[PDB]
């Protein structure tokens, strides 16, 4: 809802990309391939997250393989489109109103689930868990912290983590 | 009180977790944390003794 | 969390009785400010008095005498005789309780 | 090969690489001439000694560094300054091809590496709890003996009731470094301990923590029995806590599943791998980078939190009575009488 | 056999200064009679 | 793995190192004394070796001013200490001593209610305020090398 913050995000993202490029010195001229930044870090990339409108050129979408027959040219996404534009992160982050509506729901649903799982006499399983794993006000996977019993004595920790800046 | 000691030492050791270059005072701090983990009742006696006596 | 705090504050404004009605002449005022030098101006003797209201007198004396230290930076040394050190582990508690006292000053005991 | 009479004995000088292979070790700079008539014809001082078969040999025997040995030398002092352009670190690396000091390469390799490795290994062996003929070696915590592996019990208060260990005879430092004959016998102890704790109504969690593979720690394969109402909640705890372990924005995609891939063909020979297996079904594995954001225990902490045990158990242990309290071996040996597979002399 | 015992001499700083001046670690010898 | 009791050898080396390096280079002084750090050297100097620290017996007007200020600024010995002209550790020690000499006279006689509340199996939190161990006749290799 803020346009100035989106423009600042684009400018800052270009700044750190230009810093990497000057680390390769690379030059002022463009067409530095953005696959080196935005590849996940498991395929060798930097793992870089985007919050801007960056598009990849169509000349990056060529690949090939040498089989027994010879060489085969495979191509990604060719019909007529230019819709290859770096998935950005707002689509993949749940808003707060959605979170607050969803969280009461998932905590009541988990309460029903472990209430019927204790009367049907079986311990809770990874699947029924994995239905509601990343949802809640304190996030249902925090029931399964290494130590929930010694964190029940941890009171007033928010003001503590705000005042750690003076320490 | 042992739960509170574990929580206190976790909050103190969260500070020197990111870095790896530590001088003498940091080393002393982590050594006191490890002694407080390894013998909690001596550390609790010491904490309560400082709370009763020390004012400077 | 603070965004949950903002959301709760918004719906708390919404759930006041006839909050948006301006027919007979009514105004809604929102005030946002700070306690400007709240840390800087805590008297340590008065702080000792208020902490002896709250905790054991040994604990209150410890917390008061801990704020009276010598501050060092390279060539410079002085004594914190007046304010509080924000960098103490328990300074969170001193700040929230002295803030409670001044919430009592602003609101009054009845409200 | 090399001898190096270590205070009376004879030790065959050998070097280990990253992958745990053990190779036999055979036994002022002058700026050589890295040109010809106006044309550059070699880079290092020995680009005409090496043949193709010699390159194949030195590529197989050669450890996986080859940058480090040059970067150590050109990182040191009294060595000018890269002035941006015209003299980068590239042509600085071209200029540091000297004429090593009459087999000084083999001297530094043999002396540094062989002696250092031997010295470290000897120290570890001397103070190893395992490797029978050592200094500490409680020797009454032994319950089993096999062809090549044996059961032991931990030297400390032993976190749970039937806490036991599956230890090989020799230092081997990993399960991926094991040969198949040792591994198939560790799997027999594993399949016997599961059947012992299943009829007793318990459950099994087999831990294997393997830290940095250059300090030569002995392999030990944990076995921690906890009750079945807690062991059905056990993959949830380890699944939550592996992904909230190591350095965030990691490379290797934390929490390798081991449901049917059983770390021998999941984690490459050479790199650390914490692993946990639940009973007879394989559980998870976590390739360890960043050896400071990952504790050397990590598994007894998760088990010790789900059993609500104090932290003095898993880190540093609590010692016991040196013969008296350590006769839980007597209690464990009457548990492991029906399920012993290492003998037949029971007439 | 080492014996912890309260002493009699009790070395002071001016003794350290006297012994440091007599080390003569900057006093070069005079050049030889040539 | 630093600190402990201050011995006399360390204090005399501390004085000579003050005479060479001054009161603003405590990390040059603490490289001259092993098992002591820069903060410990500075603390020891300002609390027991600075020749302004009145180590004599407390007078009557000093302890009158002490009781006045200690009733007047509760547990503020770093603020009281430059006013009455003694070190804050000395000031606190003598205040607790004067309180013990009246709380004893009000109720008790010698003993009776809680024999020991002192500190065993522990490291003293401020050894810089304590006098120096004299030097043991057979000095070890550490002290002679130092
Ligand atoms: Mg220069
Ligand atoms: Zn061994």
């Amino acid at each position: 809802n803020t346009q100035e913050l989106l423009d600042l995000l684009v400018k800052c993202e270009n700044k750190i990309q230009t810093r990497i490029k000057i680390g390769l010195n690379s030059k002022m001229p463009s067409r530095f391939p953005p696959v080196v930044f935005y590849t996940p870090k498991e395929l060798g990339g930097l793992g870089m997250l985007s919050m801007g409108h960056v598009l990849i050129p169509q000349s990056d979408l060529r690949w090939s393989k040498q089989t027994d027959v010879g060489i085969t040219h495979f191509r990604s996404g060719m019909s007529h489109e230019e819709d290859q534009l770096i998935p950005n992160l707002y689509r993949y982050i749940q808003p707060w109103e959605s979170e607050f509506i969803d969280s009461q729901r998932v905590w009541a649903e988990y309460a029903l689930k472990r209430q019927e799982a204790i009367a049907q006499n079986r311990r809770l399983t990874l699947e029924d868990l994995e239905d509601s794993w990343d949802r809640g006000i304190p996030r249902i996977n925090t029931l399964f912290q290494k130590d929930r019993h010694t964190l029940a004595y941890d009171k007033g920790w928010r003001v503590r983590t705000d005042f750690k800046q003076y320490q | 009180d042992t739960k509170l000691l574990i929580l206190a030492l976790e909050r103190l050791k969260e500070a020197y977790s990111v870095k790896s270059r530590l001088n003498q005072s940091q080393r002393e701090e982590l050594g006191l944390i490890e002694q407080a983990y390894d013998n909690p009742h001596e550390a609790l006696s010491r904490i309560k003794r400082h709370l009763l006596t020390q004012r400077a | 969390p603070p965004p949950l705090l903002v959301y709760k504050w918004c719906q708390g404004i919404n759930n006041l009785q006839d909050v948006w009605e301006t027919s007979e002449g009514e105004c809604n005022v929102m005030l946002e400010s700070r306690f400007e030098k709240m840390y800087e101006k805590i008297d340590l003797t008065l702080l000792n008095r208020l902490l002896r209201l709250i905790v054991d007198h040994n604990i209150a004396d410890y917390m008061t005498a801990k704020n009276n230290v010598v501050i060092n930076y390279k060539d410079m040394n002085h004594t914190n005789s007046y304010g509080i050190i924000r960098g103490l582990q328990f300074a969170s508690f001193i700040v929230q309780y002295y803030g409670l006292v001044m919430d009592l000053l602003v609101l009054g005991l009845h409200r | 090969s090399g001898v190096e009479n270590e205070d009376q004995q004879e030790v065959i000088l050998v070097r280990t690489d990253q992958s745990g292979r053990v190779w036999p070790v055979n036994t002022k700079r002058q700026m050589v001439s890295t040109h010809e008539e106006r044309e550059r014809v070699r880079y290092f001082h020995d680009d005409d000694n090496l043949s193709l078969n010699d390159l194949v040999k030195n590529e197989k025997m050669g450890t996986a560094e080859n940058q480090n040995k040059l970067f150590m030398r050109m990182a040191s002092k009294f060595m000018g300054k890269t002035d941006g352009d015209y003299y980068t670190l590239d042509d600085m690396f071209v200029s540091k091809a000297a004429e090593r000091e009459r087999l000084g390469e083999e001297e530094e390799n043999q002396r540094k590496k062989a002696i250092a490795e031997h010295r470290s290994l000897a120290a570890q062996m001397e103070k190893c709890l395992y490797c029978f003929d050592s200094s500490q070696f409680p020797k009454h915590l032994i319950v089993a003996i096999g062809v090549k592996v044996y059961l032991c019990l931990p030297n400390v208060r032993s976190l749970t009731e039937g806490h036991c260990l599956i230890v090989p005879l020799q230092h081997h430092r990993a399960a991926t470094l094991l040969d198949e004959d040792i591994w198939e016998e560790i799997q027999m102890f594993r399949k016997s301990l599961v059947k012992m704790f299943e009829d007793k109504g318990l459950d099994c969690i087999f831990l294997e923590t393997n830290m940095s593979m250059k300090k030569q720690y002995h392999m030990v394969y944990e076995c921690i029995p906890l009750p079945k109402e807690v062991g059905d909640m056990a993959p949830i705890y380890f699944k939550k806590a592996i992904m909230e372990s190591d350095e965030e924005w990691s490379m290797n995609k934390k929490l390798i599943d081991l449901s049917s891939k059983d770390i021998r063909k999941s984690v490459p020979r050479g790199l650390p791998y914490f692993s946990v297996d639940f009973g007879l079904h394989g559980g998870f594995a976590h390739v360890i980078e960043d050896q400071h954001k990952f504790p050397h225990y990590f598994g007894k902490e998760i088990i010790g939190g789900m059993l609500d045990i104090e932290p003095r158990l898993w880190r540093k242990g609590i010692r016991e009575s040196f013969e008296d309290q350590r006769k839980k071996a007597l209690q464990f040996a009457q548990w492991w009488k029906p399920y012993d597979f290492t003998k037949s002399k029971n007439y | 056999v080492k014996n912890k015992a309260p002493a009699e001499v009790q070395i002071t700083a001016e003794q350290l200064l006297r012994e440091a001046k007599e080390r003569e670690l900057e006093l070069l010898p005079p050049p030889p009679q040539q | 793995i630093k600190g402990g009791v201050w011995r006399n050898t360390e204090d005399e080396i501390l004085k000579a190192a003050v005479m060479k390096y001054g009161k603003n280079q405590w990390s040059r002084i603490a490289s001259l004394l092993h098992r002591k750090s820069a903060k410990q050297c500075k603390a020891r100097w300002y609390e027991w070796l600075d020749p302004s620290i009145k180590k004599t017996e407390w007078s009557r007007e000093e302890e009158e001013k002490l009781l006045h200020l200690a009733k007047l600024m509760p547990t503020q010995w770093r603020t009281i200490a430059p006013i009455i002209g003694r070190t804050a550790a000395q000031c606190l020690e003598h205040y607790e001593f004067l309180l013990d000499k009246a709380a004893q006279r009000d109720n008790e006689e010698e003993t009776t209610d809680d024999p020991r509340k002192l500190k065993p199996g522990e490291i003293d939190p401020n050894p810089e305020t304590k006098p120096a161990r004299p030097d043991p006749i057979d000095m070890d290799e550490d002290e002679l090398e130092m």
